[PDB]
DNA sequence: GCATGTGTTCTAATTAGAACGCATG
DNA sequence: GCATGTGTTCTAATTAGAACGCATG
């Protein structure tokens, strides 16, 4: 070619647009950011925090190949399908082929549709994220359909919380070790507001369940304030996840609704690490 | 890859059959010599891409859900998704000389939502092939004569009933392979 | 010429520390800011947003004459006592002499205790706020105890909301005409998040009643958003009041708790208009 | 020893202060709502400022009398440096509930003295900067009996006028 | 081993919305 | 004028908290 060009992204199960946030933070110029999402709160956050840059296309099952060919070409295809039927924290999980588990195959389908034709040299990148705490059979099958073995990355190395996640993909240097950057907050204390004391160095995996913010078998409170026990505030969960403060403070959402969004999202510094070497392949305003 | 070719230049079909074997059907129709071309695999869970390529070039990829009964060990959608996966594995390079066909057959095990998924992944609506209502099957394929012919219309209400009688528990149904005769060698 | 010194403030019924926020906005140095407050949500907002500058001393009825003289001398005494038993929006208001209405006299008491003795000509400013929509005799009696008549200032002329309030006090130029500034958001459209359309120019008085955010007897929705109508968000209410965005996003408070705080609070640009002449009397940043 | 100038609020005490032998030198104001500072000032200096709630079962909130008393009391104080003797006394006939009593003590910056009449019969509470009211060790009486006295009074003054008694040193008699 | 977990479903506690009120500028 | 209001209360929907869960690294 001649010069770098703005990146074109297909984001499946976009959530609160973590991908676009990270692309923006790395200075990468974005041509188009197409997002498949069905949750109203998620769509609102993405619409507001990114000023309508995101082209929303609704349910992933409504995305036809004709749509992919028309909206494309895409340089980057990213996503993390629901795990509420895949994660072993749900006793009533229905597995990969039932419930919301089969939504994974929608990603496999669209990735297949998005891939350049035979003889097309142009750079093409994809990333799929899901949990470690899933059945060995579901992990196997995901690997088979994606024709790749995942890389396990825990956000504890680069943030203030345990978050062991699998990442399938072809991003340059997915396998390299995570180095802490200057900006990362590695301890819970760095994430607290003024006058609050951390009782733990790192918190554990934050789910959509309210009390996932409590620690251990004993369900201890995470922080001290005025010599009294307290849970994490929303702004603090956002710092722990790596989001800007008050990122989820939209649409009069309650603590539950906010934690619901955060609990499903990616750890920002982890995505920053994975996306980092893409700025070499694309324009950088 | 649609155009018909002169009789002498046609080759014996190489067949990949998954879940159910169709050797008897294709042999009776004369797609394979009675002297033993058809690879049959029951469990595709560990089947990778290199395996399929190793299994040699294919001209026809066949998939079918198990018939009504306890024969459904896997979830009904498992057969479809796996079929799609291995089908993509066995597609010829884009400038491919020979005809390449594929087929997925449902014996009414697939519910409404799963039928919707099947049509979404194979990018086409099924064809209801009724043989009588004695028997009937839903068929996905890139074979023209199958999507073209207008068979007798059948009702989902009538078909949910056949499913019930068959859950309680032929020739024309085997004519899904008929329109393939002109593309490959015929033994008789 | 003796140099100007930082201001020393006693704030009664501080609420969410609007007073301190305005003083710091004007660039006025503050040596001590002693606040009386009871609501834990209020105190928390104050502690966090001002990084623990405010000395909280609890219930106003526990503040003694001796405490005022020991913590003083004060340059500025401000306050706005509860109006839930004053405002005529309450058909079950108990009046100025019962309920929370009598808390007014606590301000009257402490104000008298904070005044310089005879022969002391040092500058001493004070401000008391309450609603226009109160009983006639109650307004009179308040005027009688403070020995002053109030200036009426509606926030409508300096912000995007109606809010007719009474202000008693001796601040330099309280009567003077109001003026628009660069950062005065006069229109509701300027207070909304991206992608949201304002149906009206101004909104009516916001209270602790959630549906006070709707307009008219027909209770119209104030905003349009993506094929549906909507109310104001917490952030947008904050902008309407002139607070910094996400000012009240603390301690997992719901929409209702946040509007409860804002519903009682001052209109920030109004307080800035009233506090502005104090820049001449005290040290600046 | 000059005579005495008295400001009387709500209740007239001309009949009690005549036996005392103490524009006229007594200003009596019934309701003090529109009474501003200049009005109190114009009524000449004062040596004694009296105020008291109406008898049990007589139109206004009980706290009103206390707040208004405080306001006019502040209006009527002398210069900071003390030219002579200034005296004030607020009297309650047990109208004030527990809340009102603590408000009374907070604003008048002192605890009340309980005045009993027995040989409970009639009782009175007194806030006063008079050093004589305070140090007299009156016969102890509690609230529980005072309450019962109030409850038995709603179904339907002497030594309180001797609460005036120790003011005789200050002014001319007869 | 053994603590862990992108969840779901129970409660009692709050939230979000709507009815009520009428004196005051 | 007449229509607006630093509130309180009551109902159904959500919240915030807790129990329940067992295969997995
Ligand atoms: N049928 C569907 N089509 C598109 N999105 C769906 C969907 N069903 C669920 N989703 C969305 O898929 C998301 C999976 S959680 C992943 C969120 C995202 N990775 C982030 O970082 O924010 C959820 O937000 C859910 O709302
Ligand atoms: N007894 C008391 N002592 C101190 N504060 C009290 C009190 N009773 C009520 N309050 C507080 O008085 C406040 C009156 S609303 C005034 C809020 C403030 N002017 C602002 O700008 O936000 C309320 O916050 C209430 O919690």
């Amino acid at each position: 070619a001649e010069k770098r060009k703005p990146i074109r992204v297909l984001s499946l199960f976009d959530g609160i647009a973590t991908g676009l946030l990270v692309l923006k933070d790395l200075g990468i110029q974005v041509d188009r950011y197409i997002a498949s999402e069905v949750c109203e709160d998620s769509i609102t956050v993405g619409m507001v925090r990114h000023q309508g840059k995101i082209m929303y296309v609704g349910d992933v099952r409504s995305v036809t190949q004709k749509h992919i060919q028309e909206w494309g070409p895409f340089d980057l295809v990213i996503g993390g399908s629901p795990c509420n039927d895949l994660s072993i924290v749900n006793p009533a999980r229905k597995g990969l082929y039932e419930g919301t588990g089969r939504l994974f195959f929608e990603f496999y389908r669209l990735l297949h549709d998005a891939r350049p034709k035979e003889g097309d040299d142009r750079p093409f990148f994809w990333l799929f994220e899901n949990v470690v705490a899933m059945g060995v059979s579901d992990k196997r099958d995901i690997s088979r359909f994606l024709e790749s073995n995942p890389v396990m990355i825990d956000a504890k190395e680069v943030s203030a919380a345990h978050r062991a996640r699998y990442f399938w993909g072809n991003l340059p240097g997915m396998n390299r070790p995570l180095a802490s950057t200057v900006n990362d907050k590695l301890e819970l204390q760095e994430c607290l507001e003024h006058g609050r004391i951390a009782k733990f160095s790192k918190v554990r995996t934050i789910t959509t369940r309210s009390n996932s913010i409590k620690q251990g078998k004993d369900q201890h409170f995470p922080v001290f304030m005025n010599e009294k026990e307290d849970i994490l505030w929303c702004t603090e969960m956002e710092r722990v996840f790596g989001f800007p403060v008050h990122y989820t403070d939209v649409s009069n959402m309650s603590r539950l609704a906010r934690q619901r969004l955060l609990g499903r999202s990616w750890s920002v510094p982890v995505i920053r690490h994975l996306f980092a070497p893409l700025k070499e392949y694309f324009a950088c305003v | 890859m649609f155009e018909t070719v002169p009789v002498w230049r046609r080759q014996p079909v190489r067949v990949l059959s998954l879940f159910e074997d169709i050797k008897k059907e294709l042999t009776s129709l004369g797609f394979l010599e009675s002297g033993s071309q058809l690879k049959h695999v029951v469990d595709v869970t560990d089947t990778v891409r290199k395996d399929v390529e190793e299994w040699g070039p294919f001209d026809l990829v066949y998939g079918a859900t198990p018939p009504l009964g306890h024969t459904c060990d896997r979830p009904p959608s498992w057969y479809l998704f796996q079929f799609h996966r291995l089908l993509q594995y066995a597609r010829p390079k884009p400038g491919s000389p020979r005809p390449f066909f594929w087929m997925f057959v449902d014996n009414l095990v697939l519910n409404k939502e799963d039928l919707d998924v099947a049509s979404r992944f194979l990018e086409m609506e099924p064809v209801t092939i009724p043989d009588v209502l004695q028997n009937a099957v839903r068929v996905w394929s890139n074979i023209p004569a199958i999507r073209s012919r207008h068979w007798a219309l059948v009702s989902e209400e009538e078909l949910s009933l056949l499913a019930q009688n068959k859950q309680s528990s032929t020739k024309l149904v085997k004519n899904c392979f008929l329109p393939l005769r002109e593309y490959f060698k015929y033994f008789s």
